[PDB]
């Protein structure tokens, strides 16, 4: 909470955010978390299915 | 000054368990028939030999 922070410029300062309430599947396309994610499944709806055409 | 890892890996399909080209060896193997049999006055009786 709060922290203000002693120096004078906003550009020369980086800035994150530690969300965990909720979890995301593992993209391709997004930076890894910091040590063990751990490995809870989600079920894919839509199978393969051999029916008839 | 960074560094990106990005490893990758080659895992099996999804729909591998519903078409895949099953691989076989063949031997010799038991030889099957089935056969219609009547004499004189009976009918027709099947069996497999």
């Amino acid at each position: 909470s709060d922290h203000t922070t002693t120096c004078t410029d906003v550009k020369q300062c980086r800035a994150y955010l530690i969300d965990n309430k909720k979890w995301v599947y593992n993209s391709g396309r997004l930076p890894r978390g910091e040590g063990d994610t751990f490995k809870g499944k989600l079920h894919v709806p839509f199978v393969p299915v051999k029916a008839k055409c | 000054e960074n560094t990106q890892m990005s490893e990758a890996y080659v895992e099996r399909s999804e729909e591998c368990s519903i078409d895949h080209a099953k691989a076989y060896k063949v031997h010799t193997g038991t030889v099957q028939a089935m056969v219609n049999i009547t004499y004189g006055s009976v009918s027709w009786r099947s069996a497999d030999v």
